[PDB]
């Protein structure tokens, strides 16, 4: 029922009761409890009407606590908050104007109806003031009314002012416009954010180096959607936004990158420009490297778009992009992506030895992406797959166990791509045979013994080994036993019977799973008919094998590269993806 | 009471930082050490309040290194206010100073030698709340001594149940099994019901090892139990609880029959079925209140009824009498109460004699269960539905399951799709009903299935088929929805591989359409049932070769050959060799109709 | 832009919060709670995404700042905006901590309402906050390793042994869960050797209560510095009750049809990588005391009766992961007593699993010997993981 | 038998915490979080029996505090719901429409009433009116 609620005794009482004391001083530290008992999770909203009688305050301090007050009311419950409306519209006009600002940003925080009644007056009277900063929130409170539902065709007259505040005169109303503004055209009437370019172009470029930190930003974004015609129009573009290297570091560089990669279409070589250009941005994309982790990961999802689409910048990088021992693994990963991205034939040197020093790390995952990197590595420069099937050899040569895994699961990689080059080595994976436990491993081996069984005697006992213990391991290793073992029948007949015969059986009278049933019926039927066909049907030269997964669609890649600062590009996906 | 102990509090609590709180207090610890340590004798006013200074700053997450040497000053006092304070303080913090447990017994043991009951409540309530072995070995030879002498007060008498029991809690080997049970059981027939709660939670908890000790407390227990439930509204005017009359003896005195068999004497367990058929009764008359306690507190002693009857599962009339009362209760406003009653069926549902009485209600759990909130009613409605589950009924149990898996959200599906498939393996009267449920449970929620179950529903179509054309054009209409995933692909793939003769006769079940569903399933399904497919195809090339050319158009593609895993490669490469070469006959000999699976 | 600011504790309660755009609900900072922080084997990332949302996320040595937000928001802007935060925020008051936060709320709210409008992160230069701030924040504050050691061949072994503690309920309610571990370090080295280790977050510096103690040695500034004794010894031991990767997780099903049948199924789910592999596995399943007889089924491992120690047991010699293996038995019980309802104790589990179960991973190991020559570069180092069951129980 | 009774508001913070059981300091401090965390999550619509470490819990929100009784699996529900409720109107009786501040306080007569209707883990007295009179009675002594 109501017990515990009583209002005689008790917290809220005395609150309500200090509430009322006329030493202001009492007042302050009184509403400032209820704040701090808002924040914790009391039930403070009986307490609603007599802080709005505190408003009715000279000061600017207590005012400013009031307001905080209803701001944190105004999210969760807007009906409690509208009951001070009535002070609220008498407060757009008081003088000390931080006063102003806040009433219109508090006012523009309400989300109801009837709302649009009561600010209609204010803010498009606040839009021409004087004052710097009440413009500059008043333009935020003009975004503000358009988000909550109002077409509200008043709206023409203050997307009027709003078009004129882009003429402003101080660097943040600009800044914060000009973003405004933007974020109203993204729910698209196809009419909206004209851009008269040379002039209002000039305009936003004079204005953007008197801006603040943070509206460039804003300033570049609105670039970026605009769409050149002329190509010394472009050079111009290119020549005023050129110096950016600035002190947000993160953002500035950034999307400056994104308007001059997405403004470089020109005569390439009829201007010494597009060497200009290619020559200057690598500074500062390497510069992003040295900041805190989080825009170092930033910085890498979007260096690896642009080795996609213009490789000619970073192609002699490959130093700057090595793994430090203490980073985030977030940030290892990415380094090594773009490594093998720039892996040319001149500087695997240092590369694949660089790599072969990860391998002795500790991070075991990223010890994995290392050794698999070494062969990615070896199928995009084929002058080197002899250095780096030995450096493989030498990791194996270790002993270190999660590493000998991954290194043979890339040498079988390695031995399908460029068939019949790397045969002495096969004898000696062997010896490393008992230690191999994880399912893509055995099946390696067992694969490589599948291949190139003439060059063993020694190949029976191997697959023997595996033949005992044949349940208790994944349907990977069962289906590659069975094709190795059968390719060893049909090379080295009258010494597999004993075999084909237990592994056949064993696959498909004793498993269940009915695929593997059905292959081992399969191979069952061939090798009991005629022994002229299984050679020309199983042992076929399956054809050469590249990695087309590595890459990227490029028309997507012209998306993303129109959207290269944004988060669009950190996850690789369009914009539809996510509303 | 204290004016320095409310200021010193208010001050505390208008700290603005937890620094200058533990400066404060610092600093008030401060004073008492030195005002304890100065080598004026203190008042006893001044004591006691300070040791309730030094209680506060223990609570609020402080340490506290002193006092108890005014708290052991404290208690040869004889002023209330000083005793209750010094008490307290000694039964908050624990602390194996021997010597000062050494005074402390002597102080109670003193103050149990006095005759004040008031003091000696405060005495029994420290020992209760501390209970050391020392303690024990101090006061446990004396304990039931208070509690069987005649002219104790009553409280006493109720304090001192009490720690006795604590004590037989904490030292089970320091109470012996002497003379008092006599006493201590007689204590049942007293007036003051307060008297019947110690002795009855005291005797209960003793009775729990000794139950030929006690026998004879169940026919006072019943009589008592009776007087009770037959009682008038205006009868123990001071023991009912919102018209409900004495809610709290009913229960412990039914927890307390809980712990014996049926009763032995004839008249005892007729009266004891009255007075359970007597609660049931009540609990079906029109409420004499709209307020909640009155339900809460009638239907605590309708759930301990009916627990005691499970316990005694002797009376099926009872039995099935609080099953249809339960039943009633499955639709109610109060979740707790649609809680209690799942819960309770869940254990009824076990019996030789309420099980069709439970089986009856059946459609009021499914109705419960479809539209239910909660997570944990949900979950315990399924059970049942498990635990109900027999020859009889299952068929209907299996569809209203997956009815509402159609539906149902994330939480539940994990253990319905479990429970549906061990039911389905227990119960199929026949294989066209275990095919059809298993399949059906596959097109819906497929990702949770076992690895085990959709082989054996292969397995078993192998065997006896003559399902074929349902399992087709079940997996072919749930593939052409854009949700078929995985498991569904698998084993319609392979079924409809095996067996596409029997299918390619609609129009809208073409050849060309059949693999047209396949591939626009091929590029969003992982390697093994690619390979799955890839097998398919081959089998499908040996029966219709319509699509002979166009298959192999795929076998050929840049996706196909250059295959950067190994296995598909391999098959890929085995079949299109094949097909359009090195055989177009023989063909026949390897793809043929898949011999019967054995019998294990 | 910015769909609004929260400040959590390690706890995972919200210390404070800010919304800016009503399309960020309740479901927002639940969500951000049950799928980044409380993540459990999730690869980390400063940008995620779920349901059609991002959070970004800033660590701050126990405090999580995150901002949600649904637009395609410029996601440098984001970062630089939280590190410009954390700076005003420590100009104000020093260092984070819940002390700071919980005893400035009042500033907190000055500053999210100035520097962040609407999502449009005005300026926020500390210099200039003086003109719209008015609040002021209140600030607060050898002999164990011989010299002369001599090998020839530097190596050295780090192994997590971690136990693993759980407790859960028929319906999948994990009751009690707590993990109890230490890494003991061998190493083999020549010198006076410096080391340097890091590791993740998983681990801060009758009743499951965490902790962390070090060796003498150890020395702390994050990360750990020391100089290790020769031959073998324990670098720290703790102990963590949070965000448990439980390796398997028990289903039971138990129906005492009458009072002589009682059938009972059990079915093991295993909640990790498809490649690992867990060792020695077995299952104790209880049996009331009066059990006559029992029939088992079993296609995993093997299992049998134990009518002295009145249990039965079932043993696997290796598992997979991401796999569902069940038994059944059936039971017909002596009808002797018609009484003493069973109370059916828990099911206990023992199993070995190549990976901490508490999360803990080995970040990074640096040995640099300044006098000599080698450093990391040329040492052999061995990692392994060995997490085991204490007291694994289910309720059936 | 009862293992522990809380009185603890939103703000996690503890008013009253009685135990009757064996715990050091820091796991009397963990199980009051753990608690405080399980229960502040729940809405009017969901029970009022939540399973716990090797209890359960059975607590009732009174618009501005938390009752909370630790109780034994194998124990009734709805009867220690309604003797919290009991206890609660005790409480109300005696300090005039008890409000938290009260319990704040007044803490060394909370403790009196806690034990004089609860003691060693069990339910000593239920009528409120004997209680009541036992409890003016001792207000009168010095």
């Amino acid at each position: 029922s109501k017990y515990f609620t009583t209002n005689k005794k008790g917290e809220i009482f005395e609150l309500k009761a200090e509430l009322n004391n006329e030493k202001k001083e009492k007042r302050k530290e009184a509403v400032k409890k209820v704040i701090a008992a808002m924040t914790v999770g009391k039930d403070v909203s009986s307490l609603f009407p007599d802080v709005v009688n505190c408003m009715q305050t000279d000061n600017l301090e207590l005012k400013k606590l009031v307001y905080l007050y209803l701001m944190n009311y105004a999210k969760s419950q807007p009906d409690m908050a509208i009951m001070a409306v009535n002070s609220f519209v008498k407060d757009c006009e008081d003088p000390n104007p931080l006063i102003r600002a806040l009433a219109v940003r508090t006012m523009g925080c309400i989300r109801v109806d009837k709302i649009t009644e009561y600010l209609c007056e204010p803010l498009r009277k606040c839009l021409k003031d004087e004052d710097p900063y009440v413009r500059k929130t008043a333009a935020v409170c003009v975004a503000k009314l358009h988000d909550i539902n109002a077409q509200m065709v008043e709206d023409q007259g203050f997307l009027d002012s709003l078009r004129d505040l882009i003429a402003d005169s101080n660097p943040m109303v600009v800044a914060n416009a000009v973003a405004a503004l933007s974020e109203i055209s993204e729910s698209h009437p196809n009419s909206n954010l004209l851009d008269l370019n040379p002039q209002n172009i000039n305009k936003l470029l004079t204005a953007l180096n008197e801006c603040t930190e943070w509206g460039q930003i804003f300033i570049l974004d609105c670039l970026s959607n605009y769409n050149p015609k002329d190509d010394r129009e472009a050079q111009s573009i290119c020549e005023r936004v050129t110096p950016r290297l600035s002190h947000a570091n993160s953002a500035v560089v950034l999307s400056a990158v994104k308007v001059l990669m997405k403004f470089l279409e020109l005569l390439p070589k009829d201007s010494d420009y597009y060497n200009m250009l290619l020559k200057k941005l690598a500074p500062p994309l390497v510069t992003l490297l040295s900041g805190e982790p989080e825009v170092q990961y930033v910085a890498l999802r979007n260096i690896n778009l642009i080795v996609q689409k213009r490789p000619e910048i970073l192609k002699q990088e490959i130093k700057v992009f090595f793994v430090k021992y203490n980073d985030p693994i977030y940030v290892k990963l990415e380094k090594l992506d773009i490594m093998i991205r720039l892996a040319s034939q001149a500087n695997i040197a240092q590369v694949l030895a660089e790599l072969k020093e990860y391998a002795t790390e500790v991070d075991v995952d990223f010890v994995r992406k290392a050794v698999r990197a070494i062969g990615r590595c070896a199928i995009k420069v084929e002058q080197s797959a002899e250095r780096c099937v030995s450096t493989l050899l030498d990791l194996i040569q270790t002993k270190v166990n999660y590493v000998v895994q991954e290194a043979i699961v890339v040498i079988r990689d390695i031995f399908r791509k460029y068939p019949n080059k790397y045969e002495s080595i096969i004898a000696t994976l062997c010896e490393n045979l008992d230690s191999l436990d994880e399912p893509d491993a055995r099946a390696a081996m067992i694969w490589i013994v599948g291949e190139y069984a003439e060059r063993i005697d020694n190949a029976d006992e191997l697959l023997e080994s595996f033949l005992e213990g044949f349940h208790d391991e994944s349907t990977q290793v069962q289906l590659t036993l069975l094709t190795a073992i059968v390719k060893l029948f049909l090379k080295k007949p009258s010494e597999t019977q004993e075999l084909v015969q237990q592994v056949l059986s064993l696959a498909t009278q004793d498993s269940d799973n009915p695929d593997l049933r059905d292959r081992g019926y399969i191979y069952w039927r061939l090798l009991s008919t005629d022994p002229v066909t299984a050679k020309e049907v199983v042992l076929s030269e399956k054809p050469l094998i590249s990695e087309e997964t590595d890459l990227i669609e490029p028309t997507l890649l012209d998306e993303l590269i129109c959207h290269i600062g944004s988060l669009a590009s950190v996850y690789h996906k369009p914009p539809n993806a996510f509303v | 009471g204290m004016r320095g102990l409310a200021v010193f509090i208010s001050d505390i609590r208008n700290c603005k930082s937890k620094e200058a709180e533990i400066k404060r207090i610092n600093k008030e610890l401060a004073n008492i050490r030195s005002k304890f340590k100065g080598d004026k004798a203190l008042d006893g006013y001044s004591k006691k309040k300070y040791v309730c200074k030094l209680l506060f700053i223990f609570l609020l997450g402080h340490d506290i290194d002193f006092g108890h040497m005014e708290a052991v000053n404290l208690l040869s006092s004889n002023r209330y206010t000083e005793k209750q304070i010094g008490y307290l303080f000694i039964s908050v913090l624990v602390n194996s100073n021997s010597e000062l447990i050494r005074l402390i017994n002597n102080a109670i043991k003193n103050d149990l030698a006095s005759r004040n009951p008031t003091f000696m409540g405060l005495a029994l309530h420290c020992i209760a709340n501390v209970g050391s072995r020392e303690m024990a070995e101090a006061f446990a030879g004396e304990i039931p001594k208070i509690l069987v002498a005649g002219d104790t007060m009553d409280s006493v008498k109720q304090s001192a149940a009490l720690c006795l029991l604590r004590l037989y809690r904490t030292s089970p080997d320091l109470v012996p099994m002497g003379d008092w049970t006599s006493r201590v059981v007689h204590l049942l027939n007293d007036q003051h019901l307060g008297v019947v709660t110690a002795a009855t939670s005291l005797i209960t908890t003793l009775a729990q090892k000794n139950p030929e000790e006690f026998k004879t407390s169940v026919s006072l227990a019943v009589s008592r139990l009776s007087r009770i439930v037959t009682s008038a509204s205006t009868d123990l005017q001071d023991y009912t609880y919102y018209f409900v009359p004495a809610p709290w003896l009913s229960v412990k005195l039914l927890r307390l029959l809980q712990c014996y068999p049926p009763p032995e004497d004839p008249a005892v367990r007729g009266r004891l079925t009255e007075c359970l058929e007597t609660i049931l009764n009540k609990a079906q008359e029109p409420p004499k209140s709209k307020k909640v306690q009155h339900s809460n507190a009638k239907n605590a002693v309708l759930f301990e009824a009916i627990s005691l009857i499970i316990h005694h599962d002797s009376e099926p009339n009872l039995l099935v009498r609080a099953c249809n009362q339960l039943g009633q209760f499955l639709q109610h406003r109060e979740t707790n109460l649609r809680y209690l009653a799942l819960e309770s069926m869940c254990t009824l549902a076990s019996s030789e004699f309420s099980h069709e009485a439970v089986k009856t209600h059946i459609e009021t759990v499914i109705n419960a269960l479809k539209t239910e909130r909660d997570v944990s009613v949900r979950q315990r409605a399924v059970d049942l539905l498990y635990a109900m589950c027999d020859r009889s009924n299952a068929q209907q149990i299996v569809a209203e399951m997956l009815s509402y898996l159609e539906t149902a959200d994330y939480s539940i599906r994990e253990e319905i799709v479990l429970k549906v498939a061990i039911l389905a393996e227990k119960y199929a009267v026949d294989y066209t009903w275990y095919v059809d449920t298993i399949l059906n449970l596959i097109r819906i929620a497929g990702d949770y299935v076992s690895e085990e179950v959709w082989y054996r529903v292969i397995q078993i179509v192998i065997n006896r088929d003559d399902v074929q054309g349902y399992a087709a054009k079940t997996v072919f209409e749930a593939l052409q929805a854009p949700a078929c995933h995985e498991n569904l692909v698998k084993v319609g793939g392979y079924i409809l591989g095996e067996f596409g003769n029997l299918i390619a006769g609609d129009p809208r079940s073409s050849p060309l359409i059949q693999f047209n569903l396949l591939h626009s399933k091929f590029h969003l399904c992982s390697v093994p049932t690619r390979a799955l497919l890839l097998s398919t195809y081959i089998k499908f090339v040996n029966l219709f070769p319509e699509v002979k050319a166009t298959i192999q158009d795929v076998l050929r593609s840049d996706s196909q050959l250059k295959n950067a895993d190994v296995e598909l490669q391999q098959r890929a490469v085995e079949y299109l060799r094949l097909s359009t070469v090195a055989s177009t006959d023989i063909l026949a000999t390897v793809l043929e109709e898949m011999p019967p699976f054995p019998e294990r | 832009m910015i769909g609004g600011l929260f400040i959590y504790n390690h706890k995972g309660e919200v210390l404070i919060s800010r919304v800016y755009r009503d399309d960020i609900g309740r479901n927002a900072v639940d969500a951000f709670r049950v799928n980044v922080i409380h993540a459990r084997q999730q690869v980390r990332s400063p940008v995620t995404n779920i349901a059609r949302t991002s959070f970004f996320h800033v660590k701050r040595s126990n405090i999580w700042l995150a901002a949600v937000t649904k637009q395609n928001v410029n996601a440098a802007m984001v970062f630089e905006f939280l590190y410009k935060m954390c700076d005003v925020m420590a100009a104000y008051f020093g260092k984070i901590s819940e002390e700071n936060i919980k005893n400035n709320f009042v500033l907190i709210y000055e500053l999210l309402d100035e520097i962040l409008d609407f999502g449009y992160p005005q300026n926020s230069e500390t210099g200039a906050l003086k003109t719209f701030i008015t609040q002021q924040g209140i600030k607060s504050q050898i002999g164990w390793r011989r010299e002369g050691i001599k090998y020839r061949r530097n190596e050295l072994f780090l192994d997590v042994l971690e136990s693993v503690n759980l407790l859960m309920s028929p319906q999948g309610q994990v009751l009690s869960a707590h993990v109890s571990g230490r890494v003991v370090m061998k190493s083999y080295l020549s010198g006076m050797p410096e080391c340097k280790f890091g590791m993740n977050d998983k681990i801060v510096i009758s009743i499951a209560i965490d902790d962390c103690t070090f060796h003498q040695c150890v020395r702390l500034s994050r990360s750990i510095s020391f100089i290790p004794p020769d031959g073998e010894f324990e670098l720290m031991r703790y102990r963590t009750t949070k965000d448990i990767i439980l390796p398997f997780r028990v289903i039971p099903l138990v129906r005492e049809v009458g009072r002589t049948k009682l059938e009972v199924k059990v079915v093991i789910k295993s909640n990790f990588k498809p490649s690992l592999l867990a060792q020695k596995i077995e299952v104790r399943i209880p049996t009331p005391l009066n059990t006559s007889g029992v029939q088992v089924i079993c296609m995993k491992g093997k299992a049998k009766y134990k009518a002295s120690e009145n249990a039965i047991v079932w043993k696997i010699k290796r598992m997979a992961g991401m796999k569902e293996s069940q038994i059944s038995a059936e039971i017909e019980l002596l009808p002797t007593n018609d009484k003493k309802k069973w109370a059916r104790p828990p099911i206990s589990m023992n199993f070995e699993v190549p990976f901490a179960p508490s999360g803990l991973k080995v970040r990074y190991l640096k040995v640099f010997e300044p006098k000599l020559n080698y450093s990391d570069h040329d040492v052999i180092k061995w990692v392994r993981y060995i997490g085991r069951s204490g007291i694994y129980e289910t309720r059936c | 038998m009862i293992r522990f009774i809380l009185i603890q508001n939103r703000a996690g913070k503890t008013r009253l915490a009685k135990w009757y059981m064996q715990f050091d300091d820091d796991e009397k401090q963990k199980l009051i979080e753990e608690v405080h965390a399980v229960v502040t999550v729940r809405d009017a619509k969901h029970t009022n029996f939540v399973e716990f470490r090797n209890f359960k819990i059975i607590y009732r929100r009174y618009a501005g505090l938390y009752f909370c009784i630790c109780v034994d699996v194998n124990d009734n529900n709805l009867a220690y719901l309604e003797a919290i409720h009991n206890f609660v109107e005790v409480l109300n009786e005696y300090f005039h429409n008890v409000c938290e501040l009260d319990l704040v306080f007044n803490f060394y007569k909370v403790y009196t009433v806690v034990d004089e209707m609860f003691l060693a883990g069990e339910i000593r007295e239920t009528s409120q009116t004997k209680v009541l009179k036992q409890l003016l009675m001792l207000q009168s002594l010095e």
